[PDB]
C-alpha cells in the first residue's frame, strides 16, 4: 500500500511531461500563426480563430493527462 | 481509567440514552499542523489526551505565552487537551458508577436467572 | 564494554544485571556512515541517543510572568484587589458593542458620499 | 470610586491588545499598528474586560475566532450517508442543510448537575433532622408525614433513588478498598520496616535507568565482536527456559453464529 | 546477487515495508528510540503476512 | 480514562518514554492498576469540615426574599 | 462577624493535617524497577495502605462508611 | 511512508521540465515573430500582441506544473 | 520590581547561567568603539549639511 502509493505519486508526476510539450506545441503554433499572418494579413481573424482553436486541442491532452493522473492515483 | 493505547468505541457509548458524543482517537493530522521542527515517538500518540499534551509543550517551547502562542495550530491542540482530559475524566467517572449505562455492560439489560422462567 | 553512570539499574544480584546487558546488546544494530565497515548505512543511521520532552526556559519564564502581581501582593491583598471588587452596577458596559457596530452605520454616512463618479463601482 | 480591573488587565497593562489569529503578512501589520494607537484612535475595540466596560473575543481578520470544536463523530444525513470523519480533516468543514447536520454542543463538555428541590419540601427536611436529633426519631412521625405530604411525587421518587445509588457507590468504593488492600505474593510479610528511604525523584530518569538502550551512555562503547558474544550467552538460557511453552487452547468464538467474546486482542494481526 | 536470484527475498522484504507499525518502530528507531524484542515482536511481521492470507509457520 | 495525570506520572512519561513495542508497552499501562485503585481510595478519606466556612446556607429563610437584580437600562 | 468562630474548630486542625499526610505520603511514593510489572511500585503499596489503614479499619464489613458530607467521586 | 515523502518532493522537481520547454517555446515564438515582423511590417502592433498572448499561454502550462506540484508535494 | 529584574534568572539552571551570561566565548574581534565613532564623528558628518543652510543673512547663521 504504502509502497505502492510512493510509485503513484511518482507517477503523478508524470503527467506533467505533457506539460511540458503543450507548452513547445504553443510557443510553435502561435510562431506559425504570425509569420502566417503577415504572408496573408486579410484574413486575420480566420487564422486568429483557428490559433486559438489548436490551443485547445493542447490543453485537451493536458486535462486528460491530470485527469487519468488523479484516477491511478486513487484507483 | 484506560490501560490500553486503543479502546472499544461501542463500549463507551450509551444503550438507553441518545448517542451525541463518541470518545474518538487522537487526532494526528492536527501534528502535521505544526510548522516548526519537533521530534514525536509513534508510541506516545495512541494514549488518550497526551498527544495533545505534547504537542502543548512543543508549541509553548517554539512559542511562548504571548502574541505568539497565538496562532490556530498551537490555540486548538490547547483546547483540545483541556477538553481531552474533562471528557475522559467524565467518561471515567461514568464508567466506574454508572457502568450499566454503556453499550457491552450486562446491566444495561439484565437477563435473566433460569428460575424467573418458570419452567 | 559497558559504561556506569548515575543512571542505575533495578536488580538486586549481578547475574540479572548481566542477563540484562546481554538481553539489550545482543538487540543492538550499529550503523555507521563510513565504507568499509561491516555495519555500513548511508542512510537509515539510527541515533544514539534517546530525546526527552521537557519544558524549556521560554517555556517556565512565561508561565512565572503571568505570576507576576501575585508574588509582590499578599493573599488578602489579591482578595481585596482581584476578588473583592467594589459592587457598582451603574456602568453601560455594553457601551464596547454598541459603538463597535453602530459604527456601521455612522461608517455608512460617510462611505455613501464617495465622490467616486462611475455608480457600478461604488456598487 | 475607579472601575475594577481583572487579573488580566495587570499582565498587559492595556484594554486594546489587538490580538488576531489569522497568521497573514496584511494582518499582523495592520494589528502592530492598530495596537499603538489605540489610545488615540476612535476605531479601537477592548478585548480586556473590565468593571465598566465589556470585551470583544479573540478576532479573525475581520470576523472573530473559535476553536474547532472537539472531534464528534456523531452526525445525521440528509440526502446520502456521508460516512463523517471528523480525524479526516483539520478543521470541521460547514454544516450543508442537504448534506449533514453535526452534533449539538460544538464547545461542551460532559457534567453531572441536580435539580433543586422546592422549598416548602425542604423545610419539612429540615424540620425533621432538627426534631430528630432533639427528640429522637421515635417522635418525629408527624414530620415524616408531612414530608410524604407535602413533597411532590416526583421529588420522593429522586430522595428514593439517591439511597440506591449512595448505595451502590458505596460498594463500588468497598471494591476497589479490597482490591486496593490485597496483600499480593510478591510483598507477603513485608512491612514499614521492609521499605527503602526513597522518594519519587529516586525513580526518575537521573537515578532509575529506563529499559532502553539510548537513554544515557551505557552502551555507547559497544562493539559487534562483544555484540556476537552477548548474542552466544541469550542463547545458552535459552538451552533452559525454551524447554516450557504454554499449550494452545481452544478458540471460545469457533462458532461465528454465537455472541464472541470480548478477548484480549492479539498485539499484531 | 543472492538477494536477486531469491524467490521470497521479494516478499519478506515487500511485506515488512508495507506493515505501517514497523516502519514506525524504525522511524522511532531512527529517532533514538530502541529496545530489546520478545519472540511476539520479533514474528510482527509473519502476524501482518498471516493475516493477508499467507501461509508462515514459527509464530 | 480518569486520573490520566496520575496514570501519565506513574508510567514514567513526564521524564523518559515508553518502550517502541506493543508487548512491553502494553505491560507498563497494567502495572499501574493496582495504584489507581490505592489512590483513588486515599482520596475518599478526607475528614469533614464545616460547610458554613465559604458557603451561606441557600436554606436558610432570609433568602426567601427571592429578591431581583436592579438595572439600568441605558 | 457571625461565623468568624466556625474557623477555630479542630475539624479544620483535623483537615489541615490529613491533606498534609497525603502530601509527604504521595512525596515517599517511588518508582522500584521498570520491568513493567506490578512489582515497580512494591514497596509504594505498603506505604499508601498503612495511609488507608491509618484512617480505617480494614476488618469491618465496611471499611468506607458513608455519611453525607463524604467523598463519593 | 518516509519514502513516500521522498518521492514527493522528487515529482515537485519534474515540474522544472515544462519549465525547461517553455523556454525553449519561448524563443521559438520569437524567432517567428522576428522573420514575420520582417515579412510584413504594416502590422507590427497585431504581430506583437499575438506574441506576447501566447507566451500567456505558455505560463499557464507554468502556473499549472507548479501548482500541481505545491499540491502533490503537500497533498 | 526587584522580582522583575530577576525573571530571566527563574526559567535558568545554575549552570545555564554560568553559559549564557559568564562564560561567553572569547571574541576580540568586534570594533566595540565604533558606538562612539558614529556619534562623535556625527558631529563633522553634521557639520558638512549644516554648513549649507540656506539662510540669506550671515548673522542668521552665525
Ligand atoms: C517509469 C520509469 C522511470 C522511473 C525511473 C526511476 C524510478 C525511481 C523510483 C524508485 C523505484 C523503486 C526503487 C526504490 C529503491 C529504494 C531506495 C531507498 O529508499 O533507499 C534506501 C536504500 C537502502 O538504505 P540503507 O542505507 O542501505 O539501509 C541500511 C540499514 O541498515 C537498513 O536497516 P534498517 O533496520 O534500518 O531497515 C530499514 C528498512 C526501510 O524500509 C524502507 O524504507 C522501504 C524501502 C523501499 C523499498 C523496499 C521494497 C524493496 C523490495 C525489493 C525489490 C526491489 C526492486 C527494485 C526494482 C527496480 C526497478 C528497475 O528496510 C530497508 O532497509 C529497506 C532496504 C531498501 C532496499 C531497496 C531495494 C534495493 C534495490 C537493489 C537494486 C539497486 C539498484 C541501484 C541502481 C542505482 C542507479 C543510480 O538506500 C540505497 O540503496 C542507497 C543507494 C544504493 C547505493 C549506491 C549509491 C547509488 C546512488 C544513486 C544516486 C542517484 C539516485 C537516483 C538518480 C535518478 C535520476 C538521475
Ligand atoms: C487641516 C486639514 C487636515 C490636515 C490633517 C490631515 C491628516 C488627518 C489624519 C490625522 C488626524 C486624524 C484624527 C483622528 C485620529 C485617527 C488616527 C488613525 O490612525 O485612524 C485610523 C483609522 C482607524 O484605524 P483602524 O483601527 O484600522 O479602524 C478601521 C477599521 O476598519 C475598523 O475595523 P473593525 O472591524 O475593528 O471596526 C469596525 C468599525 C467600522 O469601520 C468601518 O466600517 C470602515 C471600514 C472601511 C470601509 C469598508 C471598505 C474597505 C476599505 C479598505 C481600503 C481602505 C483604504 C484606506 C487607506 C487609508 C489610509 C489611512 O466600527 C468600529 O469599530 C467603531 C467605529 C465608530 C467609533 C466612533 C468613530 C468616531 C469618529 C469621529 C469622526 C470625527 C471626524 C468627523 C467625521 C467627518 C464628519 C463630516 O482608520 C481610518 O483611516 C478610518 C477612515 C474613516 C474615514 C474618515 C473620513 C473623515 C476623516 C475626517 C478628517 C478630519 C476632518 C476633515 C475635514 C475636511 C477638511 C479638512
Ligand atoms: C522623494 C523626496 C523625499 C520625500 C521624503 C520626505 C521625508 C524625508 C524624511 C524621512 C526620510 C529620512 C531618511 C532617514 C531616516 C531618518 C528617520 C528618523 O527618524 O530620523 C530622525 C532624526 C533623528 O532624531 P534624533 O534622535 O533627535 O537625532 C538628532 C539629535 O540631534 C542627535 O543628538 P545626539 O546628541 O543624541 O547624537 C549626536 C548625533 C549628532 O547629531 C547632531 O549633532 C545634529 C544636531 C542638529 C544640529 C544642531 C541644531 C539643532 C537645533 C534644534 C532644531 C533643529 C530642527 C531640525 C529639524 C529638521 C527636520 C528633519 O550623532 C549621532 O548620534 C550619530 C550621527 C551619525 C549618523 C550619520 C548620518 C546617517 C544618516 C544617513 C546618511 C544618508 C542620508 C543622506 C545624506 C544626507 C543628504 C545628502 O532626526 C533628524 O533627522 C535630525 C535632522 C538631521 C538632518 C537630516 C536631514 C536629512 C534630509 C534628507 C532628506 C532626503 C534626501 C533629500 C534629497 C532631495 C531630492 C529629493
Ligand atoms: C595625488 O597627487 C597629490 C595631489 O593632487 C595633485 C595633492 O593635492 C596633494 C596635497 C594634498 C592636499 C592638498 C590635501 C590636503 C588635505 C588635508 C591636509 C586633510 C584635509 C582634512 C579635512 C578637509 C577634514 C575632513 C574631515 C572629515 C571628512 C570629517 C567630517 C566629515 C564626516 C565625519 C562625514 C563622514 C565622511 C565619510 C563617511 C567619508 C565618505 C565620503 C563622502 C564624500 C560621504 C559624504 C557624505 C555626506 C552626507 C556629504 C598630494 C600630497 C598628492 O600626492
Ligand atoms: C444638546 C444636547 C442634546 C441631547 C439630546 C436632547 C435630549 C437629552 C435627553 C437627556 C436624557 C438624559 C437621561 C440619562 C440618560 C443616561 C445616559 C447614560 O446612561 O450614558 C451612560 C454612559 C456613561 O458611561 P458609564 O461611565 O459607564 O456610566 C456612568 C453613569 N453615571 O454614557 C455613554 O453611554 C457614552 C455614550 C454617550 C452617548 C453617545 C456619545 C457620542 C454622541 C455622538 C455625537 C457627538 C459627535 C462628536 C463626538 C466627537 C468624537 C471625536
Ligand atoms: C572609509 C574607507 C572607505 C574606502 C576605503 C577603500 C580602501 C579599502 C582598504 C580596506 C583594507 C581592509 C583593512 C581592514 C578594514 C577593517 C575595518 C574595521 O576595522 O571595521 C570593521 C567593522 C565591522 O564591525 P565588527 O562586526 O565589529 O567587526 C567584525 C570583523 N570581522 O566595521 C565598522 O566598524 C562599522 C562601520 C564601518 C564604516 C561605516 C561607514 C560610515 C558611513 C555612513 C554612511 C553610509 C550610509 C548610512 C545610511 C544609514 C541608513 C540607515
Amino acid at each position: 500500500m504504502l509502497l505502492v502509493k510512493a510509485v503513484k505519486v511518482l507517477v503523478m508526476g508524470g503527467c506533467m511531461l505533457p506539460i511540458a510539450f503543450g507548452a513547445l506545441g504553443t510557443g510553435v503554433l502561435f510562431a506559425g500563426f504570425n509569420v502566417a499572418l503577415s504572408r496573408n494579413p486579410e484574413e486575420t481573424e480566420s487564422l486568429f480563430n483557428n490559433t486559438l482553436m489548436g490551443f485547445a486541442l493542447i490543453e485537451t491532452f493536458i486535462f486528460m493527462s491530470i485527469g487519468l493522473g488523479f484516477f491511478v492515483l486513487f484507483a | 481509567t484506560i490501560f490500553a493505547e486503543t479502546w472499544e468505541a461501542s463500549e463507551y457509548q450509551y444503550r438507553n440514552k441518545a448517542n451525541l458524543k463518541t470518545l474518538p482517537v487522537n487526532h494526528l493530522g492536527k501534528l502535521a499542523e505544526l510548522k516548526f521542527d519537533f521530534v514525536e515517538y509513534k508510541a506516545h500518540q495512541l494514549i488518550a489526551c497526551h498527544l495533545y499534551e505534547r504537542m502543548t509543550i512543543h508549541c509553548m517551547n517554539q512559542y511562548g505565552l504571548f502574541k505568539d502562542f497565538y496562532r490556530p495550530e498551537c490555540l486548538d491542540a490547547q483546547y483540545y487537551f483541556k477538553t481531552c482530559v474533562e471528557l475522559n475524566a467524565a467518561y471515567g467517572i461514568q464508567k466506574k458508577f454508572f457502568p450499566e449505562h454503556f453499550v457491552g455492560s450486562p446491566y444495561a439489560r439484565p437477563v435473566p436467572q433460569f428460575q424467573q422462567l418458570g419452567l | 564494554p559497558v559504561k556506569e553512570g548515575q543512571a542505575k539499574l533495578w536488580f538486586s544480584t549481578k547475574e540479572e544485571a548481566d542477563a540484562y546487558d546481554d538481553k539489550m546488546i545482543s538487540n543492538i544494530e550499529l550503523k555507521s556512515q563510513d565504507y568499509e565497515d561491516e555495519n555500513f548505512s548511508p542512510v537509515f543511521n539510527r541515533k544514539t541517543q534517546e530525546y526527552f520532552l521537557e519544558p524549556s526556559e521560554k517555556f517556565k519564564s512565561d508561565f512565572a510572568e503571568l505570576l507576576r502581581p501575585l508574588r509582590s501582593l499578599s493573599f488578602n491583598q489579591v482578595v481585596d484587589r482581584y476578588v473583592l471588587i467594589p459592587p457598582n452596577h451603574t456602568f453601560y458596559r455594553n457601551w464596547t458593542y454598541e459603538k463597535f457596530l453602530g459604527g456601521f452605520g455612522l461608517s455608512y454616512l460617510i462611505l455613501r458620499e464617495l465622490p467616486l463618479r462611475n455608480f457600478y463601482a461604488r456598487v | 470610586k475607579a472601575p475594577g480591573q481583572i487579573y488580566a488587565y495587570d499582565i498587559h497593562n492595556t484594554h486594546y491588545p489587538y490580538v488576531n489569529i489569522k497568521q497573514d503578512s496584511q494582518t499582523q501589520l495592520l494589528a502592530s499598528f492598530r495596537r499603538s494607537i489605540a489610545s488615540i484612535n476612535p476605531f479601537s475595540y477592548r478585548q480586556v474586560p473590565s468593571q465598566d466596560r465589556a470585551a470583544f473575543g479573540l478576532r479573525w481578520g475581520n470576523a472573530w475566532y473559535a476553536p474547532n470544536p472537539y472531534p464528534n463523530g456523531i452526525h445525521f444525513d440528509r440526502v446520502f450517508p456521508t460516512h463523517y470523519d471528523p480525524l479526516a480533516e483539520t478543521n470541521r468543514t460547514k454544516a450543508n442543510l442537504q448534506l449533514i447536520k453535526y452534533a449539538p454542543g460544538n464547545y461542551s463538555t460532559l457534567v453531572v448537575t441536580s435539580e433543586k428541590l422546592p422549598r416548602p419540601c425542604i423545610r419539612t427536611i429540615q424540620n425533621y433532622r432538627r426534631c430528630q436529633m432533639v427528640n429522637g426519631t421515635e417522635k418525629c412521625n408527624s414530620e415524616a408525614q408531612d414530608i410524604l405530604a407535602i413533597c411532590p411525587n416526583w421529588a420522593l421518587d429522586h430522595m428514593k433513588e439517591k439511597v440506591r445509588f449512595y448505595t451502590k457507590a458505596l460498594a463500588i468504593n468497598n471494591q476497589t478498598y479490597i482490591r486496593a488492600m490485597q496483600v499480593e505474593e510478591y510483598n507477603q510479610g513485608r512491612t514499614v520496616a521492609d521499605v527503602a528511604p526513597k522518594t519519587w525523584i529516586h525513580g526518575t530518569r537521573q537515578h532509575l535507568r529506563p529499559d532502553t538502550m539510548w537513554a544515557d551512555d551505557r552502551y555507547t562503547n559497544i562493539t559487534q565482536t562483544e555484540i556476537n558474544e552477548a548474542i552466544k550467552r541469550v542463547e545458552a538460557r535459552k538451552a533452559r527456559e525454551h524447554e516450557k511453552k504454554p499449550v494452545e487452547q481452544a478458540n471460545v468464538n469457533a462458532n461465528t453464529g454465537e455472541q464472541p467474546v470480548r478477548v484480549e486482542k492479539s498485539l499484531y494481526p | 546477487m543472492a538477494f536477486l536470484s531469491g524467490s521470497a527475498t521479494y516478499d519478506q522484504l515487500a511485506d515488512y515495508a508495507s506493515y505501517n507499525h514497523a516502519m514506525d518502530v524504525n522511524q522511532d528507531q531512527q529517532a533514538g528510540l530502541d529496545s530489546w524484542m520478545s519472540e511476539k515482536d520479533k514474528n510482527m511481521v509473519k502476524y501482518y503476512q498471516r493475516s493477508l492470507g499467507k501461509k508462515v509457520e514459527g509464530i | 480514562m480518569d486520573n490520566y495525570f496520575t496514570a501519565i506520572t506513574l508510567l514514567g512519561l513526564r521524564d523518559q518514554n515508553l518502550p517502541p513495542f506493543k508487548d512491553a508497552r502494553l505491560q507498563r499501562y497494567k502495572s499501574i492498576k493496582k495504584m489507581i485503585d490505592l489512590i483513588e481510595t486515599t482520596t475518599k478519606l478526607a475528614p469533614p469540615m464545616p460547610v458554613e466556612l465559604f458557603m451561606l446556607n441557600p436554606t436558610d429563610p432570609e433568602w426567601d426574599d427571592d429578591m431581583t437584580y436592579p438595572t439600568i437600562t441605558h | 462577624k457571625q461565623n468568624e468562630y466556625l474557623l477555630e474548630h479542630e475539624d479544620v486542625k483535623r483537615y489541615v493535617w490529613w491533606y498534609e499526610d497525603l502530601k509527604e505520603t504521595l512525596a515517599r511514593v517511588h518508582r522500584q524497577a521498570n520491568n513493567h510489572k506490578a512489582c515497580d511500585f512494591k514497596d509504594s503499596e505498603i506505604i499508601l495502605q498503612d495511609f488507608i489503614r491509618r484512617y480505617t479499619n480494614p476488618k469491618d464489613n465496611l471499611p468506607i462508611k458513608f455519611h453525607p458530607q463524604g467523598q463519593t467521586f
